[PDB]
RNA sequence: AUGGUGAACUAUGCCUGAAUAGGGUGAAGCCAGAGGAAACUCUGGUGGAGGCUCGUAGCGGUUCUGACGUGCAAAUCGAUC
RNA sequence: UUCAAAUGAGAACUUUGAAGACUGAAGUGGGGAAAGGUUCCACGUCAACAGCAGUUGGACGUGGGUUAGUCGAUCCUAAGAGAUGGGGAAGCUCCGUUUCAAAGGCCUGAUUUUAUGCAGGCCACCAUCGAAAGGGAAUCCGGUUAAGAUUCCGGAACCUGGAUAUGGAUUCUUCACGGUAACGUAACUGAAUGUGGAGACGUCGGCGCGAGCCCUGGGAGGAGUUAUCUUUUCUUCUUAACAGCUUAUCACCCCGGAAUUGGUUUAUCCGGAGAUGGGGUCUUAUGGCUGGAAGAGGCCAGCACCUUUGCUGGCUCCGGUGCGCUUGUGACGGCCCGUGAAAAUCCACAGGAAGGAAUAGUUUUCAUGCCAGGUCGUACUGAUAACCGCAGCAGGUCUCCAAGGUGAACAGCCUCUAGUUGAUAGAAUAAUGUAGAUAAGGGAAGUCGGCAAAAUAGAUCCGUAACUUCGGGAUAAGGAUUGGCUCUAAGGGUCGGGUACGAUCAACUUAGAACUGGUACGGACAAGGGGAAUCUGACUGUCUAAUUAAAACAUAGCAUUGCGAUGGUCAGAAAGUGAUGUUGACGCAAU
């Protein structure tokens, strides 16, 4: 039966107005106001929702420690891993083939 | 009598194009140093759908030759193009779908798409859901090459006009019945305010040369001159011919 | 908003520069299933947050009271 | 009261009943009751050694 | 047990529009909702979304085709068509 | 005729928001089964499609050519829709 | 609507008590947005006003009242609006908004005349206004007023800006370690520049979880009923922001190498591009335990006395259940010639300019500590009397919260909480009315016309024609059945089983069978008349506000026309003007 107001004056069903019923210790239903739900950091590369990293709506970022903002290893907080295991192969790879073609194209410089 | 319909879209108050939604323009790079003298790279990063158009766009991203940084280009996608593909731009890229070269670098029959009508306007003809042209020959010796668009219209421009390989994607699109109103208007909210269209024959006179009339019906030939004037020209403007085209047409 | 249970810990606080007063609250509380027993929370405020260290055993509690600084101006009950 | 009554079988006669046998209960909730039932005793009996699962695997598309 | 002698997924529509004209989008509508061999990853897992772009599930590359099939008669042609071009120009 | 004031009503577009008890129907996709020399045909489920449907709130305003017709009201009230 | 008291010259109408009803949580309840502007509250008080009255009032007189670092504004951008170098215009002014413009400011270095001149380099983003529903730094619970409160009081937090020391951490291997890995943490230098993320986004379906509500067992209290019956009926048993630890579907890692293919959702997806299995990593929605915090609040009892008003004791505990209801959120799935904003702002990463220790340096993204947070709104109404309709007008006017039974149900009908009981009154019951009902026998003979009215109706089962675009037509049509009470049978969860069964707890569905009554039983409420044809528009949709809703308009479908930009169609007095155009013939424009 308890039923329950708005608190700020905006009283229409707006997502920056979301509701929640809650129970006092005066032993009464009152409404809180409730902030819109964070959304998970996303991978730069590849889009998954990056782990290890906090998540929290964005000025929350700069009350949190630099540690909630990262994990350890070469572009942490940035992209995610097997997109990093992807991006050193490649780069080993096509640094090393670029070898390759100096000295071939090299060679044709010598017999053609 | 009352300013008819087509004379007030003009004024484009109620008649300008949605428009909140869409990617940003279509274009060509900007020719420039590398494209026209050798060919760059880029990516495709994304190929989207851009509202109220029928065929997806192509994001693709390239080096800056002049400053550390990206710059990103919106294409029309040609169809089989892929996000992951490499994109080659300039006089001295490679014949393959998805590239931009210069209409005097391809031999005759390629197939292109969103081909410039001078170099460098970054792109004009065939961009719809399916369209291309056709290259039907060179002339070097005042470098002009010679294509054929969608309309059938054969036309000359410089060899140096750019275009790109293939045809534009999402082709086919207008095979399919809309089937019900709903679908037109929703087809339309994405354009602009043309839908529905009120038979100049339902109208009063004060409204349409067409309109009033104790049975429905246009009193006088629907075929305008051109010479007409506003509020005047409503019909078959300028007709050279009307009635059912029974027979083969295709240009001769 | 703390809690606290290093009663080393504790003792420091109480003789940091920002802590003026302090409180020490008594419950009766119910052992395990049966009998009772004496809880004494031991609170602390500090600047910008109260530390409150609960002593269940009443022993602990008592020899812990004396140790409480001379100075600090401690709230009883 | 009545609930007693109902509970124990009572007032539920044709001349009771007002919304469809849909309304009253779906059709849909019926089955996900049965076919999840079904789903967790071949789990269990798999689990437990008492059938292989070659033979399970058949049951399962056969639930 | 066969659900519908040969309206299918046209079924939505009951008696409206006329025939024909459900005919005509049955088809499309066949080749559009339908999933698609993937030449990148090879499982066919290509389904489409707004017309003309086509996406594979796992492995996720994206192609612009037809606006209700991945690659349309005429894009195949014209891939035969620059292919041979292209041969002459290097050979 | 000349010069001015209106889109607080309403018409239409655009931008940003919000709203719609409970039922009936049972479209694609999917699973299991049956028949048949074959081609192929059937059955039971699952699923939850539609400018679909019964019907509130909503929005509309059909008939009573009902009330009222110096009104509650310069357009309303009731039933029905 | 009624009785009585109180008050007052005066009481159908004021106040209080009692009784009778009503609204029935889709409210006549509790708040707000627009609009009003003091109507709020108190004291006084009736000349006018409230179409009877008046001692009452939204009236009249005199006063009181609206407290913010966290709630809004303020900041940002949206459609759009609009200055500026310019270009038109006789001119009022019109066009353009980054446009044919020499369009501007930051980080610190340079200073130790001295205060800010120049020495580097960047950055070329080119006004501004435009949301009290979009984006967005941060506050909660208890108490308090005649009238304010997320604003005051108490207590307990948190954000931003500014100052800064102390502790910790780090360093002789200078700019941390650990983990095979996913990743861990109390910390663990980082300029220009570049990049990435968040802000940030449709709709509907079922499935999973949360919250509050609903139902309910034991116990401890108070209340009601008790001729008789009821271990009964009703009611209290509560826990905020914030903080520590813990907590997750998803995802990812390591071991491993799969046909007898397996795993698996209600919904058929997944696996040699590494499944199933086993082990681990992650987000912290959400929940749990503790701190906040029992000292609060809730419920009682026992003393006190004109008094401010106290004072003293207790108890505030343990559970259960789910296709419940509302709302939240997840992993999925359907749809599209529809694919469903922007900007301010915050963080991260790439980079490595630079700066920095052993006789002692570097570190404020780790803890603790210090100062500060302006300006305007804040009362009340939000409507059958605070707004718009000349008015206290049966009209109109955006929204949130939402209990019990019956039942498919937010329906109708009855009820709890709250709120009303307002609306001139008395006596009679003629005609004629308005609104609500009934009628023998006949049954549309009435009438332009079945207008009006009557009939039908839920659910379960059975049965169902022409014709058809095979989707329908269809609840076609036509039928039986339905209460009460007492039984029967089927449908589930959870545990331990060497490497067949046992035991217990909790649910209304469906079908069968007895008995039973003045043959009634969807018992009120609720709730389709059906059929055969002609005309006509395909359909859904649209209009003449206030005499026409239709066959009129629209629509998909069909066909015709114009146009490749130095363009078609259209705007403008003109123009370095404008719509289509973020466009390009699968297009735009015109029939
Ligand atoms: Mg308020
Ligand atoms: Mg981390
Ligand atoms: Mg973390
Ligand atoms: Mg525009
Ligand atoms: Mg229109
Ligand atoms: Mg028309
Ligand atoms: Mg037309
Ligand atoms: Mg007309
Ligand atoms: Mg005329
Ligand atoms: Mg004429
Ligand atoms: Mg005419
Ligand atoms: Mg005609
Ligand atoms: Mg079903
Ligand atoms: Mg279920
Ligand atoms: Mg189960
Ligand atoms: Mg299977
Ligand atoms: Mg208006
Ligand atoms: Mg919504
Ligand atoms: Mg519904
Ligand atoms: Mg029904
Ligand atoms: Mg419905
Ligand atoms: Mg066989
Ligand atoms: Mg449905
Ligand atoms: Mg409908
Ligand atoms: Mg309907
Ligand atoms: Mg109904
Ligand atoms: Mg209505
Ligand atoms: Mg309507
Ligand atoms: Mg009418
Ligand atoms: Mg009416
Ligand atoms: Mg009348
Ligand atoms: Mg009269
Ligand atoms: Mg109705
Ligand atoms: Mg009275
Ligand atoms: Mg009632
Ligand atoms: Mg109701
Ligand atoms: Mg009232
Ligand atoms: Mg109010
Ligand atoms: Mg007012
Ligand atoms: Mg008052
Ligand atoms: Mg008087
Ligand atoms: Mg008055
Ligand atoms: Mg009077
Ligand atoms: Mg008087
Ligand atoms: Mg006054
Ligand atoms: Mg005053
Ligand atoms: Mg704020
Ligand atoms: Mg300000
Ligand atoms: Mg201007
Ligand atoms: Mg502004
Ligand atoms: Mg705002
Ligand atoms: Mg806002
Ligand atoms: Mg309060
Ligand atoms: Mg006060
Ligand atoms: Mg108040
Ligand atoms: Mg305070
Ligand atoms: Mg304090
Ligand atoms: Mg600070
Ligand atoms: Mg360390
Ligand atoms: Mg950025
Ligand atoms: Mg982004
Ligand atoms: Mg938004
Ligand atoms: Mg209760
Ligand atoms: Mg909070
Ligand atoms: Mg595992
Ligand atoms: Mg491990
Ligand atoms: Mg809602
Ligand atoms: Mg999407
Ligand atoms: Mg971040
Ligand atoms: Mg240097
Ligand atoms: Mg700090
Ligand atoms: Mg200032
Ligand atoms: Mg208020
Ligand atoms: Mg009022
Ligand atoms: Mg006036
Ligand atoms: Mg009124
Ligand atoms: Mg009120
Ligand atoms: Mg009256
Ligand atoms: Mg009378
Ligand atoms: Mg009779
Ligand atoms: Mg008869
Ligand atoms: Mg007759
Ligand atoms: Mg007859
Ligand atoms: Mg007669
Ligand atoms: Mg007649
Ligand atoms: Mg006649
Ligand atoms: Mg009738
Ligand atoms: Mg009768
Ligand atoms: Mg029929
Ligand atoms: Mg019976
Ligand atoms: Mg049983
Ligand atoms: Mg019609
Ligand atoms: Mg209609
Ligand atoms: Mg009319
Ligand atoms: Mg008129
Ligand atoms: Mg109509
Ligand atoms: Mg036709
Ligand atoms: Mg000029
Ligand atoms: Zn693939």
């Amino acid at each position: 039966a308890q039923r329950v107001t708005f608190r700020r004056r905006n009283p229409y069903n707006t997502r920056s107005n979301k509701i929640k019923v809650v129970k006092t210790p005066g032993g009464i239903l009152r409404a809180q106001h409730v902030k819109k739900l964070a959304t998970r950091p996303k991978c730069g590369d590849c889009g998954s929702a990056l782990q290890g990293i906090s998540t929290l709506r964005p000025r929350q970022y700069a009350t949190v420690s630099k540690t909630h903002k990262t994990v350890s290893r070469a572009y942490g907080g940035s992209r995610c891993a097997n997109c990093v295991k992807e991006r050193i192969i490649r780069a080993f790879l096509i640094e090393e083939q670029k070898i390759v073609k100096k000295v071939v194209k090299e060679q044709t410089e010598a017999a053609k | 009598g009352r300013v008819i319909r087509n004379q007030r879209k003009g004024a484009g108050s109620i008649f300008t194009s949605h428009t909140r939604l869409r990617q940003g323009a279509a274009k060509l790079r900007t020719l420039d140093y590398a494209e026209r003298h050798g060919y760059i790279r880029g990516i495709v990063k994304q190929i989207v759908h851009d509202s109220g158009r029928g065929a997806p766009l192509a994001k693709v991203v390239f080096r800056d030759p002049y400053k550390y940084r990206l710059r990103e280009e919106i294409f029309i996608a040609n169809e089989g193009v892929h996000t992951g593909q490499f994109i080659y731009a300039g006089k001295k890229a490679s014949l393959n779908v998805g590239n931009v070269l210069p209409l005097g670098s391809v031999p005759e029959g390629t197939i292109v798409s969103n081909v410039e009508e001078k170099p460098g306007d970054r792109g004009a003809l065939a961009r719809a859901s399916g369209n291309y042209v056709i290259i039907i020959g060179h002339n070097p010796d005042e470098n002009k090459t010679r294509v054929r668009l969608p309309s059938g219209a054969k036309k000359v421009i410089s060899s140096d006009a750019r275009g790109v390989i293939g045809v534009i994607a999402g082709g086919g699109r207008v095979d399919k019945p809309l089937l019900k109103a709903g679908r037109a208007f929703h087809k339309y909210r994405l354009k602009r305010n043309s839908w529905p269209k009120t038979r100049g024959v339902a109208m009063n006179p004060v409204d349409h040369p067409h309109g009033g009339g104790n049975h429905q019906h246009i009193g006088k030939a629907s075929t305008i001159s051109r010479g007409a004037v506003s509020g005047q020209k409503a019909g078959l403007i300028a007709a050279r011919r009307t009635g059912l085209l029974r027979g083969s047409q295709k240009t001769q | 908003a703390r809690e606290i249970t290093d009663i080393k810990q504790f003792l420091e606080l109480t003789r940091r520069a920002d802590v003026k007063t302090a409180t020490v609250k008594i419950n009766k509380k119910l052992n395990k299933a049966g009998k009772p027993f004496r809880q004494t929370k031991f609170k602390v405020r500090g600047s910008s947050s109260l530390y409150t260290l609960v002593i269940n055993d009443a022993g602990k509690a008592k020899k812990l009271i004396q140790s409480l600084p001379p100075t600090l101006k401690v709230n009883r009950l | 009261a009545h609930a007693q009554s109902k509970r124990e079988g009572r007032h539920s006669g044709y001349g009771k009943r007002k919304g469809t046998r849909e309304a009253r209960l779906p059709s849909q909730v019926v089955w996900i009751r049965r076919l999840r039932v079904l789903r967790r005793l071949l789990a269990k009996y798999r689990d437990a050694g008492k059938i292989d699962k070659h033979l399970y695997h058949v049951l399962y598309k056969e639930s | 047990a066969k659900r519908t002698k040969k309206v299918g997924i046209t079924g939505k529509y009951g008696v409206r529009y006329g025939s024909s004209l459900r005919r005509q989008v049955k088809k499309l509508e066949i080749q559009q909702h339908a999933r698609y061999d993937c030449s990148f990853c090879g499982k066919k897992t290509v389904k489409r979304g707004a017309a003309g772009i086509w996406t594979c599930s796992c492995c996720k590359k994206t192609v612009a085709g037809g606006a209700y099939t991945v690659s349309t008669a005429a894009a195949a042609t014209v891939r035969s068509t620059i292919r041979r071009l292209r041969e002459m120009v290097e050979a």
